[PDB]
């Protein structure tokens, strides 16, 4: 179950980078249901460093941006 | 007595009590010969007394290093007896007197070597260092006898170990690099023969190696040795194969490692680890994947602890170390790994997630960007990472790859153009420079 | 000399003697180990526990006291029960015509890999490939007729699986385990001829659960729908009447399934690069 929970925690993620093009950190925490953010976040940008989506979820303001095309 | 006895039994601890009273009568005898003695037999008396303490750690001097003198008053004579004079002040002075008065190469070469084994086991790096480079005994020590060569050997693996404890994973690889990757460690530290050897030597020859052997209570366990060299590999060849992961040229830096890790690889069912190469070969697989918290727990286990960690006279300090050792190149194994994935990240998010201190963090992403390890700059504002997307896409790399062995095959042209055009050069060169 | 007279002639006593031989044998190393774990054990770390004298300098090399005492009042027996075991049956009945008591014998090895020393599970499993190797690669003598004697087959085989599939996933063995797979692959494949009986869905199951975690839930996951499926055909010739059953049976299902959606191929994104994928085919 546990690795079942991040799996559709992983289709969520891969969705919305066509749903959004931005989106703030303190928004995208409350549309997610989960444990803890500093968890999640952490297994977000595993999956983007292991290219399953591309997101600027690291950054200053603390703000994510999926972006349109950009490459 | 300790070359007979078998290693196991409980004999082999009542023999080792007798090793107390020796200890003293070899104290009567040197104390009997520095009020009598010629400065030859003095030297060699020395040697003796040396011999019995080198390998022995002080848990005297460090139980006066763990309590500090803050305050409870008892007896002055609780301290005639504190006044034992350290083991490491001992060997100095005798050390010292067989450096000044020796007449013979053999008692200094022996001297040398117990005294650089002493500070090598009792953390003090640098002094076992400046002994041993000192002392050019690297390119000597071939034409000593075998049981100095031994010795030598016993004392390039504790420099190693000391290195290791220090945190100088680097320094440690290279001393037990050629020790270990001779596949022949068990017999070039005297702790017995090899049974796959036995099928090709003489039985006098085997005679003469079984007499060489040191006692067990002289050993460093070759599991310790082994996980010391394969950790050391580890920590120095992930960072460097994640960084040129992309690169047609791969510096293999351990041959060892690289064999070890194929034969793991090749396993087709890889069970939970219990060998401690096969633990050791399971967090090289989780420091690949940046996790540092299933490294930890592979490294860091009740298994590996008792089989390894336990051996160490200080097993809390290079615990450790070697946790902050995992965490500080992971750090580098995840960032070399995803850089490609991330646009920015704050250093607040790496200090968490790593449990590392900020300054640490700081001074080796700073580091990576200065060795052009790292394609990043860094907002000194906002503590963050901001990545160059620069990187070259896999076609981008395939077309850099070519070019390099473009280059190389050109570098090769050239050399066969010169060998062509340097004839066929036999005719044309005897007429010009008297 | 005793299963030549007693040859072509009367098993019923070979029977009665070599039980009555390794019983014997374990009754010594039952003593032998309660003798050296509690009147030497206890004679060992008797008393005070603090300064060795000698005990805190091998601490950088060595092991506890019950292991250094119980190798001199214990070691003796698991030895010899072991070299029994080996010479035993095998120097003595690695075939012949019938007689099981094979798998009895079998299953008194695997008892002992498990407790004392594992090591003999290698050289017990390599004694055991090789005798299989040469009876099916053998036929040449009065041995077994094989042909349609699923009796026999039958038993050795689910014997040596079970004795095979828990040995490994007991003592923490992952390599006896896939000889064992291997094994029982290469005996389907000679031993096809039959349609089927029992004790398969048994296997299946156990296979799937054992793997579980080691391999991704992948290759598990199908595994238990392969036992789910075999659970219909057994039921229509099994015959289960219970619900809950078909509930466990789709949660197992879903779990293996929903668990992974993409693998992190580090190892060969790095070398290139398998060497990695034929093993794979062979497992599926």
């Amino acid at each position: 179950v546990p690795q079942l929970q991040s799996n559709t925690i992983l289709r969520l993620l891969q969705q919305v980078a066509q749903i959004y093009q931005s989106i703030e950190f303190s928004r995208l925490t409350s549309l997610v249901p989960f444990v803890d953010a500093f968890q999640l976040e952490r297994a977000i940008v595993d999956a983007a460093r292991h290219c399953d989506l591309q997101v600027r979820i690291d950054h200053t303001s603390r703000t994510l941006s999926f972006g349109s095309d950009l490459n | 007595i300790m070359q007979n006895t078998d290693p196991h039994s409980q004999e082999y601890v009542e023999h080792l009590k007798d090793e107390a009273q020796v200890c003293a009568i070899i104290e009567r005898v040197q104390r009997y010969l520095e009020e009598k003695g010629t400065t030859e037999e003095i030297c060699r008396v020395y040697l003796r007394r040396i011999l019995h303490t080198y390998y022995k750690f002080d848990y005297k001097a460090h139980q006066r290093q763990l309590t500090p003198p803050e305050g409870s008053s008892k007896s002055e004579q609780d301290q005639a007896e504190n006044e034992g004079e350290d083991s490491a002040v001992l060997m100095e002075r005798l050390c010292k007197y067989i450096y000044a008065k020796d007449r013979t190469d053999r008692i200094r070469t022996c001297a040398i070597l117990c005294h650089i084994y002493h500070h090598a086991l009792h953390s003090r790096w640098y002094q076992a260092r400046d002994l041993m480079l000192m002392s050019h005994l690297q390119d000597n020590i071939q034409h000593a006898d075998p049981p100095v060569q031994i010795l030598y050997n016993r004392t390039m693996v504790q420099l190693g170990i000391c290195a290791f404890r220090q945190g100088l994973t680097k320094d440690a690889h290279n001393a037990l690099l050629d020790i270990q990757s001779s596949g022949r460690a068990k017999e070039l530290l005297g702790q017995g023969l090899l049974l796959r050897s036995l099928q090709e030597r003489n039985q006098e020859q085997e005679k003469v190696e079984r007499r060489r052997q040191v006692p067990f209570h002289l050993h460093i366990n070759l599991e310790l040795l082994e996980c010391v060299y394969l950790v050391s590999a580890m920590l120095l060849e992930i960072p460097y194969m994640a960084a040129h992961e992309s690169d047609a040229r791969r510096r293999m830096i351990s041959k060892q490692f690289h064999h070890q890790l194929r034969v793991g690889e090749r396993q087709p069912l890889l069970g939970p680890p219990e060998s401690m190469r096969e633990h050791v070969v399971a967090a090289s697989k989780a420091m690949k994947m940046g996790d540092w918290k299933t490294c930890h727990s592979f490294i860091i286990n009740e298994k590996m602890n008792g089989k390894v960690w336990d051996l160490f006279p200080e097993a809390d300090k290079v615990r450790t170390m070697l946790v902050r050792k995992i965490q500080e190149e992971s750090l580098r194994t995840y960032l070399f790994t995803y850089s490609s994935v991330y646009d920015s990240i704050s250093m607040e998010t790496l200090s968490d997630m790593f449990e590392l201190d900020l300054p640490t963090v700081h001074s080796i992403i700073s580091k990576m960007i200065i060795n052009e390890e790292l394609m990043a700059s860094l907002d000194q504002p906002t503590q963050t990472v901001v990545m160059h997307r620069t990187e070259p896409t896999a076609q981008q790399n395939l077309a850099l790859q070519l070019a390099e062995k473009l280059g190389s095959l050109v570098e090769n042209n050239e050399r066969v153009f010169d060998h062509k055009q340097g004839t066929y050069g036999g005719y044309f060169r005897d007429q010009k420079d008297g | 000399q005793y299963k030549n007279i007693c040859q072509q002639v009367n098993i019923k006593s070979l029977e009665d003697v070599v039980r009555a031989y390794l019983k014997l044998a374990e009754e010594k190393t039952e003593a032998a180990k309660e003798e050296s774990q509690q009147m030497v054990l206890d004679i060992e770390d008797l008393d005070n526990i603090q300064t060795p004298e000698s005990v805190l300098l091998s601490a950088v090399s060595g092991e506890d006291t019950q292991d250094r005492t119980d190798r001199l009042l214990l070691t003796p027996w698991v030895k010899f029960l072991w070299e029994s075991y080996r010479q035993c049956l095998d120097l003595l009945r690695n075939n012949s015509r019938v007689e099981r008591l094979y798998h009895d014998i079998a299953q008194q090895a695997f008892k002992f890999c498990l407790q004392y020393t594992r090591k003999a599970e290698f050289r017990k499993l390599c004694d055991n490939l090789r005798m299989h190797l040469s009876q099916i690669q053998r036929h040449h003598n009065q041995s077994t007729a094989i042909n349609l004697n699923n009796p026999e087959s039958q038993s050795m085989h689910l014997e040596t699986r079970l004795v095979q599939l828990d040995s490994a996933i007991s003592m923490e063995l992952w390599q006896e385990a896939f000889k064992a797979v291997e094994d029982i692959h290469g005996l389907f494949s000679l031993s096809k001829k039959p349609p089927k009986p029992q004790l398969m869905a048994n296997y299946y199951n156990k296979v799937s659960t054992v793997f579980w975690k080691s391999g991704n839930a992948l290759f598990h996951a199908s595994t238990l729908h392969r036992l789910y499926h075999l659970s219909r055909e057994m039921r229509k010739n099994l015959t289960q009447d219970e619900m809950q059953r078909m509930s466990t049976r789709v949660l197992l299902a879903t779990l293996s399934i929903p668990i992974t959606p993409e693998r992190t191929d580090i190892a060969r994104l790095l070398d290139m690069d398998g060497i990695i994928v034929e093993k794979q085919r062979r497992l599926a």
